[PDB]
């Protein structure tokens, strides 16, 4: 009973870090354009349209 | 359509409202990409003759 409890347990968690480096993903990209627009349009005088 | 295993389903927990959600979010996201790449103008202006 103890290991079908621990298999289960084990799934769900690692299903919960899966889904964590996923969004950590995300939002690094949205960090990385933070970081150009703060760059380009902040510290200077962007050209580029919209 | 079958009642015992559903019945033995239930002892999971939520995976299958998780996976539901999941695709959810993707599907409702490629609707939000669409609008993004495409609906970029207000109006609808016409050719002139």
């Amino acid at each position: 009973q103890i290991d079908r409890l621990i298999t289960g347990r084990l799934q769900s968690l690692q299903t919960y870090v899966t889904q964590q480096l996923i969004r950590a993903a995300e939002i690094r990209a949205s960090a990385n354009l933070a970081a150009t627009k703060m760059s380009e349009c902040v510290l200077g005088q962007s050209k580029r349209v919209d | 359509d079958s009642t015992e295993c559903s019945n033995l389903l239930l002892q999971y927990g939520s995976f299958c409202t998780q996976l539901n959600r999941a695709l959810t979010g993707i599907a409702v996201e490629q609707d939000k990409n669409t609008q993004e790449v495409f609906a970029q103008v207000k109006q609808i202006y016409k050719t002139p003759p």
